[PDB]
Formats: structure tokens, sequence, C-alpha cells
């Protein structure tokens, strides 16, 4: 089969901008059958370019497409807010049909420290015989950032879960949220209950803590 | 103009046999090719058949070969994809589309979950207030997806971020929301989540305030 990849993994630019995303196949397509296709997040695919280099009906005069042989290019003339969205590529020419795996295009603006807060688990949930500990880190950019949790000190791995939310649509930045989960009993041997965040925009990690009781 | 439908979103259990659906209008069905597409949570697009509803000449992708099995009826122009056994990791969305060599037009996607696990509504805690103050609602322990959460009623919409949930170990997700305030605030305004569930007809209010 032919295998597409995609590159780069995330284009970050800022509305205005040229975006460049590549395809690469593992040997020559034809150009009359190379495709890309457009995702937004819980939205269906929607046909771009197809022949490697034609539009599809409704799409603007600002996509473009050009290659041929094994590289091919999708490109965005300047970035506009609706055009911040997943990219894959496709090829038709010899069966089976493939697909890339996928660019995604999201907007670039001035690095931005988070907010970070820390939460004590309920009385309520206690009660229950599980402890979460919940950890905010509020609008910052870049997406990156790393939560360490802390008890007593120890740092904690594998016993959290975090999740992001998409990139706001106002001020373009991303907020994170961690639970660290524990039992009752491990929850009331220990003391200090500690978030450390590590992000691009923080000189030195911050740590929001309390200690139990 | 053409469309493509497909049938709703379906939960299910391990072992249990499926059969989704793909209705064609707008044009002649009997004259194109119908591809389906699967999406993994998070993951990207793959190909796993195509099927001509003329006269149901069907190809599979090598991956889904003897896995799945597509079909059509041209009577009421539609084409099928089915499963004897599902298996947790079929938790996917799938997407029918046409074929012109491209896809140019597509279905609006299927979500099927497989899962062990069974319907549960969740436990609500409040993630408490201790200058801007956060503060918000855990939504714990629930099956299946979704859950909707508002603020006051929909009367707090400024600073509120609802999370996606995460799946925990033991096949239940949990989700937060949480809204940032002015801090002068926290002695004077009631700040109340409103959580529904509705697979397990599970509605809660949450007032949230300093411990």
């Amino acid at each position: 089969e032919i295998v597409l990849t995609q590159s780069p993994g995330t284009l970050s630019l800022s509305p205005g901008e040229r975006a460049t995303l590549s395809c690469r196949a593992s040997q020559s397509v034809s150009s009359s059958y190379l495709a890309w296709y457009q995702q937004k997040p819980g939205q269906a695919p929607r046909l771009l370019i197809y022949g490697a280099s034609s539009r599809a009906t409704g799409i603007p005069d600002r996509f473009s497409g050009s290659g041929s042989g094994t590289d091919f290019t999708l490109t965005i003339s300047r970035l506009e807010p609706e055009d911040f969205a997943v990219y894959y590529c496709q090829q038709y020419g010899s069966s089976p049909l493939t697909f890339g795996q996928g660019t995604k295009v999201e907007i670039k603006r001035t690095v931005a420290a988070p907010s970070v807060f820390i939460f004590p688990p309920s009385d309520e949930q206690l009660k229950s015989g599980t402890a979460s500990v919940v950890c905010l880190l509020n609008n910052f950019y870049p997406r990156e950032a790393k939560v360490q949790w802390k008890v007593d000190n120890a740092l904690q791995s594998g016993n959290s879960q975090e999740s992001v939310t998409e990139q706001d649509s106002k001020d373009s930045t991303y907020s994170l949220s961690s639970t660290l989960t524990l039992s009752k009993a491990d929850y009331e041997k220990h003391k200090v209950y500690a978030c450390e965040v590590t992000h691009q925009g923080l000189s030195s990690p911050v740590t929001k803590s309390f200690n139990r009781g | 103009e053409v469309q493509l439908v497909q049938s709703g979103a379906e939960v299910k259990k391990p072992g249990e046999s499926l059969k989704i659906s793909c209705k064609g209008s707008g044009y002649s069905f009997t004259s194109y090719w119908i591809g389906w597409v699967r999406q993994m949570p998070g993951k990207g697009l793959e190909w796993m058949g195509i099927i001509y509803p003329g006269d149901s000449d069907t190809r599979y992708s090598p991956s889904f070969q003897g896995q799945v099995t597509i079909s059509a009826d041209k009577s009421i122009s539609t084409a099928y994809l089915q499963w004897s056994s599902l298996k947790a990791s079929d938790t996917a969305m799938y997407y029918c589309a046409r074929y012109d060599g491209e896809l140019d037009f597509w279905g609006q996607g299927t979500l099927v979950t497989v899962s062990s696990a069974s319907t549960k509504g969740p436990s609500v805690f409040p993630l408490a207030p201790s200058g801007t103050a956060a503060l918000g609602c855990l939504v714990k322990d629930y099956f299946p997806e979704p859950v909707t959460v508002s603020w006051n009623s929909g009367a707090l919409t400024s600073g509120v971020h609802t999370f996606p949930a995460v799946l925990q170990s033991s096949g239940l997700y949990s989700l937060s929301s949480v809204v940032t305030v002015p801090s002068s605030s926290l002695g004077t305004q009631t700040y109340i989540c409103n959580v529904n569930h509705k697979p397990s007809n599970t509605k809660v209010d949450k007032k949230v305030e300093p411990k």
C-alpha cells in the first residue's frame, strides 16, 4: 500500500500568516489522485482539494495545493480564524485507499503563563472511600504544560489524569484540569498536597498547596 | 442537494452485535460507491472498505477484512456496516462517504461506544474557593457520556471552562467544570452548577461556596 506521512504534527501560526502543510507518500502518486480534507472538532471531514490542486465546491481561493511524485503540499495563503482545524491528505490512485495521520493548525499567540488553583477533596467524597484532589491551570499558551503532584514531597506518578479544553475562541488560550485520585486511607495518612506547574511562560515552577484539615 | 444521513449514536457491551446505517438522498444511490471510515478517539481517519450499492460489489481495507461486514439495501438507498461481536477497541466515530476517486460528500458520523461498564449517574462534588478566585464542580463516576453542565441556570457563562471527561480504570467517566470570579463576590453571589446526565436520568444542582 501507499503510506502517507504528514508534517508537521502541529502547525502554530497567527491569523494572516501563510500555512504550508506537507504530505509525503511512500511511492509516487499521480497528482490526479491526491486529496485534502478539513475537520473541525465534533464535525465530519470536508473535502477541500481534489486532484492535488483543484478546489472543491464552496472552498475559498486562499486554499491551494501543489505537488507530484512523492511530495505534496496544502497551502493556506493567509490564515482566517475559521481555518484553524485538522487537515488530512488522502490518496485514491492505487488501492487500498489511504489517509495521512493529520496536521493540526492552531493559533499562535503570545506566551501566557497559567493561573494555578488547587482544590482539596470534599468531605462528602471522603465518606465514600476515595479522595480526588484537583489542580486547575487556567488560560495559558502554548498548550504544553506539566503538572507534578506531590504528597509530603513525594512525586506522584500514575495516579493522575488530566484533560485540556479546546483553544479559546476569544483569547486563544488553553486551560487544563488534573485530578489526583487516592484512597481515603492514603489521603488521611499524609499532610501536604501540592500541585507543581511547569510551563514555558513561568520563569520558575509554580506550586499551589494545602495541608489536609 | 446530496445528503448522507447516518443512524444515531450507539452504546454497547463487548460481544454484542451491531449494524449501523447510512442513507443517501439527492442523487442516484446505485450510481456511486459508498465508503466507510473509522476514527478512533483523538486519532486520524482510517479507510475500512467500500461498496457499490447497485450490485453489492464490496472491497475491504486489509486491516478490516474479516472484522466487519459492509452491505447495502438499494431498495431503501441504504448502506450498512456491521459487527457480529463488538470489542471495546471498536469504540470510534464511523463515517460513511460518497466516492467520486476522492470522498466528496460525508455522513455526519455515528459514534459507537463499546464498554463492559453499565449506566451510572454521577456524584457531584464541590471544588470550593479558598483578586480572582476559582471554583467548580467535580462530576464523578458516570457512564456513558455525555453530561451537560451550566452555572446559575445559564446566567453565568463568562470565565466558565467545562473540561473533556477522563475515562478512569473503573470504566466510569469523570469531568470537571470551573469558573473564575471576583474574590469579592464570594460572600454575596450564589454559585450553583447544574449537572444533567440524561442516560441515567440523574439531574443535580450543587451550590459551591467557601468551606
